[PDB]
C-alpha cells in the first residue's frame, strides 16, 4: 500500500473561526479565509512518543496527584477507541486530557472561582492508544464551571483532550461532555458547532455494563480523526 | 464513513494538560517542552521567538504553540517519511510552549531545518510548521515559518507561491538576528487585522 | 400602456455579497450595504443588438470551433424561455454562454487542469431570444471541474450564461446545472443562494420527448428576469 | 472446512430471459424453462489466471491506449469489493470491463453513432481482485448512447463488466451505472430486472472523500457473487 | 408571479464567453468590445480608465466591466427612452472590457454623455452606469461614474444627493486629465475597505 | 446475507472488453483466446465448432462463447478440484471465442476431456461446459456438449438422465467428423424453437 | 419553423398487443416485436378532408337517422378539444364515432343481442375539429353491452372514435367511457392499458354547467395526439 | 407535456362508424371508400388485394384496412409534404376498406406510387403505407407494401434495409399479376406465426 494525502477536512463539520456568541472569538479569528494547500511530507508526518517515558499513573487522575488521601468526587472510568474516518484504528497516538475538579475548579493560577480546590487532585493525564486504537483512563467527574461570556454563563461538565497521531494534518484538540448534562443545550461553545449530529459526537455515553461494582462508573467515548487515502496510480506526494 | 470529531477551543487553562509545569503541577516525571536540541543533535542551533497578537494589537498571554519540522538534512523523524534517508537519531522534530503570562513572549530552542521534497519533484524551502491553540480559537490555526536568509529558496517554494496575494507571503518569513553569537529568528503572528498572518487549511 | 419602474430586486432570492464558504468573496465584497435608488431613464433602458451581426453557427458550440473533426463528448441541445417576473416574454434579449469542454477543461490561459483540451471545441456561443422569448443552442455537456476553494472542491457540470435585455436593471449573469448531478448538493457556490427553491431554479431538466434519435439529448431551462410595472396615475419616471 | 455446492441462484433477483420491452430478447430467449441440476465438480471449479500475464496499465483506461495525448472526458476512479453472498471476500477473481468513450461512442466496427471517436481511448481494461476482494481501475466516464429498441432509446452512461471467479456457477456479466443519471429510470434494459432494490444494486455511488484533488473523481461499486455452503455431514459432491 | 433567476458569480473565465478575443478564441466574426466611438459619432471623445481593487488593495486581474450611457445630447439609444428626441444614429451606448491580466488596467473609448432627465422634472448630472463581474463577486456590482469638471451639475444631482453619507459621494467622481490632447477620466474602484466605492441596488 | 448482483445483457459490443483483437484493439500483450492446446498438452486434439441460431433460424453474429472442461484424465485445473490427482500442468481448461461477424461460425481448439466423477460415486460422461452471452440475452445461458462416440458413457450420465423429456437429450450431443486427419465435433445451438437446445440453471 | 419528426410513441402508455385477459388478442397479436423506424415523409404526412363533403347532420346522432320520430334514450352532447402532446391544437382533424343504441344494441349484421333495436337511431357520426381543436356532437347515451370473452362479460357504456389528423404517425382509434359507470372497473379491454392514469384518460366527465335545460346533458372529453418536434439544426427528414 | 390518449381495439363493429355502407346504414351523402382513382388521376391503375390471417391461419372477416400513399410522381397530397413539387390535383392518397364478411378478401383500386425521398438524401422504393384495425387488435398495426417488380429500388430502400433479419424483408413485397389487362398486386398479411408480416412502430 502506498499512502497518498489525508482527505480534506470538512469545514462544515467544525465550528467556524468567527462565532460571535463565543465572545473571545471576535478578536481572535482571522478575517481572511484559510488558504488550502495540497499536502506534502510536512503535513503527512508527525512525531513518535515512546511509552518508556510515561509513568505508571499517568492515566490515573484519581491517584497521580494524591498526597494525603483520595480526591473527593465521582469515581469514573472513561474509555473508547480512536479511529480514522475510514474506520482504521489509530495506533500509538498520544492522548492528553485536562479538566477541573469536582467543584468545577481548575488547578491553574488564572482560576479564581469560589468552588473549592482539592489538595489531592491535579487534573491532567495522558496515555498512548494501543494497537486496536483503544484508550482508558480513570478520573473524578468534573463539575460545571461558571465563566464570563454573558455574565451568568456555565460550561457543562467537560474533559478537554488533545491528540497527536500519525500525520500533522490530524492534529486535534476538543472537549467531551457527559450524557444527560442539561447545560449541554445552553453552552455557546458547543453551539459554535453547526450541526446537531456533530454536537452529539462530543457526548460520552454511560456504559453501564462496564461499571465496576462498589467502585466506579464508566463512560464510553470514541474519537475519529482524518484518514489517509491510498494511491494506486501516480504518486505525486514527492 | 465517519465524520471527524469536531474541534473545540483549548480554553484558558490549556496549560494544565499540555504544560503542567507552567501551571505548577508536578505529576509527570518526563515533561514535554520547547527544547528540541539534544546534546548530539546535528545542525545549527537557532532560537525561534515572538508574540501572538489579537485584533486589537494586544498579545495573547494564554496561547499554546507547537512546531513540527525536519532535521538538518530535511528528513522527518516519522515513520511516514518516505525519503529512504536516515534521520538524525537524536531529534524529536516536535516541541510545545506557552506564551509567558506577563509579557506574552514565546520561544523554542531548535535547529534550522534542511529543505524537504515538495510534490511532483519540487523542493520546498526550509520551514517549520506551527500550530496555535488558545481560548477564543475554535480550531488550531496552522501556519509556517520560513527564514529571511533563504531568499532564493523562498522564491521557488511551492506553498509560498500558491498564495496568490503576493503581499501576504511576507507574513510567513521570520527575521534573522544575532544575540551574543546565538542566531535568533523573530516571528510575530497577527491573528487578525493589518498584516494578518496567512493561516492554512492543511 | 405607460411603463413605470422595474419591481425591486428581492435580495432574499439571491446570494449575499459576503459568503465565507466561497473564499474569494471574502475580499471582493463591499462592507457597506448597497444604496437603493429610485429608477430613472438610466436604469430602465438598455442597448439593442441586431441579429445581422450574428454568424450562422454562433449558437452551435458543437460546430462553431470545429476544425478537423467533431468535438468529443455528449451531444446535447439546451432550450427554453426567458420571461419577466410577471410572465411576459422577453424578446430579442442577448444570451451569451460559455463553459468547459467534456473533460472539465476551459480554453482559457489561466486554466491548468490536467483534463484534456479538445482541439475542436471552443466553448462559447450567443443568440437572441425570439418573439416568444424562446432560445435554443447545441453543445457538448461540460465535465465537472476541480478548483481550489477547499483543496478538493469540484464544481458540478455547468454552463455560464449572461443576459442583456430591455432594461439595465435586468442585467444578470448566472450558471445552470444538469438534473441529477450529485455535485450540486456539495457546491459552495450554489450554496451561497439562501433558499432551496432558488437553488432548484438553476437546474436544467431532462426533456426526453425532445431528444433527437441517434443524435442528441435535450435539456429544458427557463430564465426569469425582473419585470416592469405599468403606471396608471402619476408618471414620475421623468 | 469441506465445501459443498453453491447456493441456488435466486431467479427472482435477476431478469427473466423473455422480456418484451427489450426487443432483441424476443427471439433470443428459450421457450423452455431452464433445467436445474445438482452441482458436480464441473460447476464448482473454474480457471486460474496468473497476475504475471497482466500489463502495468491493464487497469488504466486513461493511459492504456493513449498515443499522442490524453483521452478527452471526465477522469474517474472506480473501486470496490467483490464478496460472495455470505460476505466472504472473492480473491483473485478476473474482472474485465469495457465501455464507450466520453461521446457515447464504442471503438467497435458495428458502432456508427455520430458521437466522436477519441484516438487516445480504447475502452477496455482488466484486473484481478486482491486478497480482500478489492479492485480499482481508472477511466473516462462514458457518455449515454442512443440505440434502436424503440427509435429514440438511450442507454444511461454505463460500464460493462465480467467476473470469472472460484466456481463456474458464479460466472456473471452485468453493467453498472452512475449515481444520479436520469436515464436510469427509463432504460428498458435496466427495467428487465424485477425489483427496485436489485436495480439499485447496479448503481455506483459517488465517493467524495476519495476524489483526488485537481485530478479525478471516484465512484464506489461493490459486487456480490453466489457463495458456497460448507458441509458438516455427508459430502455427496463426489 | 415568478421569482427572478438567482445570480451566480461570473467566475475566473468569464472572458471565454464575453470577450473571446482576450482568451484567444476566434469564433465570432463580429466581436463586442470597449470602443463606443464610431467615425460619425457625435460628441467629445474621452477615454475612461482605471483599476478595480480588492480588500487588500490589490488589483483584480480577472474582472469584466460594462458601461451603459446616453449620447451627447443625453438620449439613450434604446426603445425605452421616452424623451421623444432623436438619438445619435451612430452610437450603441454600451461597451465591455476586461482588466489586463498583468497590470489590472481597464479602459473604454467613448464620448462624454449629455445630461439626462431625472425623476419628477429634475435633471441628472452627466454619468455613465457601470457594472462589474468577477470570480468572488456573487452578483454584478452597479455604480456610476460622474465627472469632476461638472461640479455644478453634480451638486444638484438627485442620485448623488440621495447618498446620506456625504463623504462617500466623492468615490463616484472621476478625475479629468489630458494625455496628448486626449481627455482621460481616471476612475478607480475600491470594492472593499477604506474609500470603498458606493454600489447601488438599481 | 447479500443478494447476487443482477445479470444484464453483454450487449452487441461484448468484444471490446472480452476479445479486443476481434474489435481491432491492441491494448494487451497477453490476449485470452480459443486455443486451449499448448505444445506439451496431453490428450487427443479436437476442434469444436458450430453456429448459434435465434428463433427465426438465423445465426447470431455477435455472440460470445466460453467453455470450461477437465484435462485428458478428467481432472480440473482448479484449486477446487478435490480428486487428489495431479492435473496436466500445461492446460488452462478454459477458452473464449466470438462468432465470425459474417458467417456466424465459432470454434475452439481443445482436447477431448476425460470422464469426471459425478455425485454420490457416479461417473459423468466426457463433457465440456459452455456458456453463451450476446445482445438480447439477459443472463448467460449454460449448456453442455457431450460426444456422440461416447454412447455408452452418455447413456449412464447423471445429468443427461436427469432430463425427463428424453427427446431433448439429443440436443446436447455433438457429432464427430474427420476433416483431414483432424477430429472435429459439430455442435449447433438453437436458442429458441424447434429442437431448442437444453439450457441449465447450474 | 421547420418541423422534424413526431415524438416517439411511448409504448408504456398503451396496451400491449398480446393481452391474454382479452381473449381474441391471443391469435391476433404478432409474436415478433415491432420494428421501429426513423420517420420519413411517408409518416409525417396525411390526407386532407374538405368540410364541403360533410352533411349538416353528420355530427347529430339524434337526428341523422331519424325517420318517424326521435330515438329513445338519454340526450347528451359530447364536446372537447384535440391537442398534440406539446399542447398545440389539432386543426381540421377528422373525427369519426360509432356506438350502440340505448339498449346496448349495434346496428350491425353480426350483433344478435336481445337489447331492442331503435328504428330511429343509426349510431355513427363524424366532424372536423375547428381551428382551436374543438369538436362537438350530440347523441343518445349508449347502453352497456354483453359479449363473450368470459361468458358473463359486459362492456361499460362507450363510444368508439377514430382520428385522422396531420401525420400518419398520429393515426389513432380508441374508445371513451362515462364518468361513474361501475363497469369501467371490470372491463378486460380497459384493463389491457397498463396504468391507472391512462385508463382515466378515456373517461368523459360530466360537464354540468353546459347541460341544456329541459333538453340534454353534456360530457367533456379531450384527446391528445402525438406531436411534432421543431428542428433548429440539421434537417435530415429528406 | 401531455401523454397520448391510449389506444383501444376498434372492436367487431368498426364498420358502423367507418364504413356504414358495409353495415347497411345510409346516413351520409358522401361515403369514404377504397377507390383512390378519379377519372383524371394520373398514373398506372393497379388493384391491391389480399387477406389478413390470424395465428391459426384463418382469415379475419371483420378487419378494417386503410392505405396512405404518394401520387405517381412521389408527392404526397398533404400540406406537410415539403418537396416543393406540385401534387396530382385529382388524388386523395388515402382509402379505406373492409374484408368481405364471408371470404375475408379485401381490395383497393389505386395507382402505383412514385418513389419518395428518404432521409438524408436517400430515395425510398415505391411503397404504400397500410394500417389494420380489428376486434382483438389493441393498437392499429402499421406495415408497408412494396412491389416485386421494383427489385432494384427495393434492394436500396432504407426502411427495408433497416430490418436486420433479411429473411423477413420478403413479407413486405406484393406479387404482381395480370387479370384481364388489369395489373393486380397480391399482398397477404399474416399477423402471427410462420412468415409473420413485419409491423412497424412509426
Ligand atoms: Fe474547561
Ligand atoms: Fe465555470
Ligand atoms: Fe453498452
Ligand atoms: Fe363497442
Amino acid at each position: 500500500i502506498i499512502w497518498g494525502a489525508y482527505a480534506q477536512r470538512n469545514t462544515e463539520d467544525h465550528p467556524p473561526a468567527y462565532a460571535p456568541g463565543y465572545k473571545t472569538s471576535v478578536l481572535r479569528s482571522p478575517k481572511n479565509a484559510l488558504i488550502s494547500i495540497a499536502e506534502t511530507l510536512s503535513e503527512v508526518t508527525a512525531p513518535h512518543f515512546s511509552a518508556d517515558k510515561f509513568g505508571p499513573k499517568d492515566n490515573d487522575l484519581i491517584l497521580n496527584y494524591a498526597k494525603d488521601g483520595l480526591p473527593i468526587g465521582e469515581r469514573v472510568i472513561v474509555h473508547g477507541y480512536v479511529r480514522d474516518q475510514f474506520g482504521r484504528p489509530v495506533k500509538n497516538a498520544l492522548v492528553e486530557v485536562w479538566q477541573a475538579n469536582a467543584s468545577g475548579r481548575y488547578r491553574h493560577p488564572n482560576d479564581q472561582y469560589i468552588g473549592a480546590m482539592d489538595p489531592n487532585f491535579g487534573g491532567c493525564g495522558r496515555m498512548l492508544t494501543d494497537d486496536n486504537g483503544y484508550y482508558v483512563f480513570r478520573t473524578i467527574k468534573p463539575g460545571p464551571y461558571p465563566w464570563r461570556n454573558r455574565i451568568n454563563e456555565w460550561r457543562p461538565a467537560h474533559i478537554h483532550f488533545s491528540l497527536i497521531a500519525d500525520g500533522w494534518a490530524q492534529r486535534l484538540i476538543s472537549q467531551f461532555y457527559f450524557e444527560g448534562d442539561t447545560l449541554i443545550d445552553s453552552c455557546p461553545i458547543l453551539k459554535t458547532i453547526p450541526s446537531e449530529q456533530q454536537r452529539r459526537a462530543l457526548i460520552a455515553l454511560e456504559d453501564k455494563s462496564n461499571f465496576i461494582e462498589a467502585d466506579s462508573r464508566c463512560y464510553r467515548f470514541d474519537i475519529t480523526l482524518r484518514g489517509r487515502r491510498a494511491t494506486y496510480f501516480e504518486n505525486d506526494l514527492t | 464513513e465517519l465524520k471527524e470529531t469536531p474541534s473545540q477551543t483549548g480554553g484558558p487553562y490549556v496549560h494544565i494538560g499540555l504544560l503542567p509545569k507552567q501551571a505548577n503541577i508536578e505529576v509527570f516525571e518526563h515533561n514535554l517542552d520547547n527544547n528540541l536540541v539534544q546534546d548530539n543533535t546535528q545542525g545549527q542551533r537557532i532560537r525561534l521567538e515572538g508574540q501572538v497578537f489579537d485584533g486589537l494589537g494586544l498579545p495573547l498571554r494564554d496561547v499554546l504553540i507547537e512546531i513540527w519540522q525536519a532535521d538538518t538534512n530535511g528528513v522527518y523523524p516519522s515513520q511516514a517519511d518516505t525519503q529512504g534517508k536516515q534521520v538524525d537519531p537524536n531529534f524529536l522534530g516536535w516541541g510545545r510552549t506557552g506564551a509567558d503570562f506577563g509579557t506574552g513572549f514565546w520561544s523554542f530552542n531548535t535547529i534550522k531545518p534542511g529543505a524537504v521534497p515538495g510534490r511532483k519533484g519540487s523542493t520546498q524551502a526550509p520551514h517549520i510548521s506551527l500550530i496555535i491553540f488558545a481560548r477564543g480559537i475554535n480550531i488550531g490555526l496552522h501556519t509556517r515559518v520560513y527564514f529571511d536568509d533563504e531568499a532564493e529558496a523562498n522564491a521557488k517554494d511551492p506553498v509560498l507561491n500558491s498564495i496568490e496575494w503576493a503581499t501576504r507571503r511576507q507574513t510567513l518569513v521570520a527575521k534573522r538576528e544575532e544575540r551574543d553569537g546565538e542566531v535568533v529568528y523573530r516571528f510575530d503572528i497577527r491573528i487578525q487585522g493589518e498584516n494578518e498572518t496567512v493561516f492554512f487549511d492543511i
